[PDB]
């Protein structure tokens, strides 16, 4: 090319069939950072923490920054826009999540607790049975049984849901 | 060990003896009186209106006499068949059941939007129900619902309930307002 | 004590003797005794109020069997009362399940609707077009399984106002 | 009132639209309260970094009103008519998207109902500047309800403004049914 934008950035990346790679580390604190707490392990970045640093502008995606790169690893690795505003979220209040095994689900660990966070999205109808089911499973791991809905704007509420034989 | 006397109307039970009014309403707060919205726990004349589904449970704890117009008598199985007859009320009623059995008081959840109000001790004592909306675990819900609920329930005690239930088994969601 | 007598006939209520002049002679007035008949809603009224009797039967031992006899829907009755305790005058209206009354110089269309008897929601529309078009202002009545009655106005429009 | 022309481009992800060049999100949102921004919950008028979130059907209305245009993420174009089907395929955005339209073309401002418990929350001049007289929920008129579900409304309403509107809408025709608390 001619110049590289590189200024501003704490690392930059490209996007891979199956993966987000770091190329350059700018900001050596941010990147050994994002080795210490694990999403960043030998330049492979899980493609959540990936689409969420882009977003902080943090994390270059190419020529690409910003929500447009974090559109970028979103769209291109198959993600889900509601999780990763969840995970965003998630991030921001000072968590660090990973996906759970389970569908449509995000764990995280905080105060000696594992929290297990289920996304729905308005427009998404759900059997109350499985809300049951899950919870149940949910709990048999120890994790609290979390729930985030997002709205069909993009608005995010969260509830603990405790299935229980008997009210108590 | 109360016993008291009603006549199936409509899909309800009337208890036109004013003792026996007073007497299940005092001792278990079951019915509504007619002539007092809000009865300061017992004056009141009635006569005690009482729920399809209030009528079978006692019924069958052998608490009510049900009868007709006419005088002619209808058994627990009556109520049960009129019961499973109606879908509402076939739903609340095993979720009801479970709840008395399990020694709580449950009244109707109107006056806070849900189905029923649920008091440990009773109304005008407990101070503070359980709200409980009722569903059958093939119930189909969008999950902003979920949100109407926690809305629902910001006044009272934003710690709602989902009822679950089939074929005569209840499990409970508690729900509450929760702070990442 | 009962101010009157009546009998239960095969489509009607019809007062035998009048204990109290004074009694009848208002109901007359108000235009729900005529000849003998009185009218199946207030017939139930007056017993639940001790008024009337049904042979020797008294109070809501009596309205109950006018009720159950004449085959009407206690929800209806109750909001019936309700609606005479408040000390308003209606009387059985044209639409199915509905009680028709004035007050105000208005004519207000009541329905009755009770808990465990969905209606689907271009019926109430419907109905609500239905009243506005007969100059009735629409006032829907809710009896919860238990006994509680509500009311609102319902009001159809087009557009947002 | 007469605000301006646009304007405006978006990326179509997931169900929804997001706008992200930060002066068409504060365009938008200040240009007829459109979109919600994702940095900012309640956003003191228009200051916010976005981007803007759009609904699917927010999406389809302002693509018919030759607002926005609308790209998928490798840069090709989406039709105004592969907004219309995305919407058609969805019972519930199906049927808000003609309450929503109708609303909006009757000149009201329409936000999520949410925090009412209900589908649409309806300003006259805008959230922060006025107060949102009308709080609406959607109906296929071949729903069923309970009607206790009307008293239930009579709460919701109950705090906020006991006056909610039911929002009846099939073959791209709407009807409201006002309902307010009443003493006879």
């Amino acid at each position: 090319k001619g110049e590289g934008e590189v200024a501003g950035c704490k690392a930059a990346a490209r996007l891979g069939v199956e993966g987000v790679f770091v190329e350059e580390c700018f900001d050596g604190s941010y990147c050994r950072n994002l080795e210490r707490i694990g999403y960043l392990r030998k330049g492979r970045l899980e493609p959540l923490e990936a689409a969420y640093q882009a977003s902080r502008g943090m994390l270059c995606m190419g020529e690409t920054r910003g929500w447009a790169a974090a559109v970028e690893v979103i769209a291109g690795l198959g993600l889900s826009l509601d999780t990763a505003l969840v995970y965003f979220d998630l991030r921001r209040k000072g968590r660090k999540p990973l996906v759970g095994v389970r569908r449509g689900t995000l764990v995280y660990e905080h105060g000696g607790r594992v929290y297990e966070v289920l996304v729905l999205s308005e427009g998404y109808p759900l059997k109350i049975g499985s809300l049951v089911e899950w919870s149940r499973g949910a709990s048999m791991d120890n994790h609290s049984p979390i729930v985030a809905i997002v709205d069909r704007t993009g608005l995010i509420t969260y509830y603990e849901a405790r299935a229980v034989r008997s009210i108590q | 060990p109360i016993k008291a006397s009603g006549v199936l109307i409509g899909d309800s039970v009337l208890v036109t003896d004013v003792e026996q009014a007073r007497s299940l309403y005092s001792c278990g707060y079951y019915g509504q009186p007619l002539d007092v919205e809000k009865p300061r726990g017992a004056d009141f004349e009635g006569p005690l209106r009482l729920s399809l589904i209030e009528s079978l449970y006692l019924a069958e704890k052998g608490v009510l006499e049900v009868a007709k117009p006419d005088g002619s008598s209808v058994g627990v199985e009556d109520l049960r068949t009129a019961v499973r007859g109606n879908p509402r009320f076939s739903m609340l009623y095993n979720i009801y059941r479970d709840l008395r059995e399990r020694g709580f008081v449950v009244r109707s959840g109107l006056k806070f939007g849900s189905d029923f109000a649920v008091y440990r001790l009773g109304p005008g004592i407990d101070h503070a129900p359980f709200i409980v909306h009722a569903y059958s675990p093939e119930d189909n819900i969008d999950p902003v619902e979920i949100v109407r609920a926690g809305r629902l329930s910001h006044s009272v005690r934003k710690k709602f309930v989902f009822a679950v239930t089939r074929g005569g088994d209840v499990s409970y969601l508690m729900i509450d307002w929760f702070r990442p």
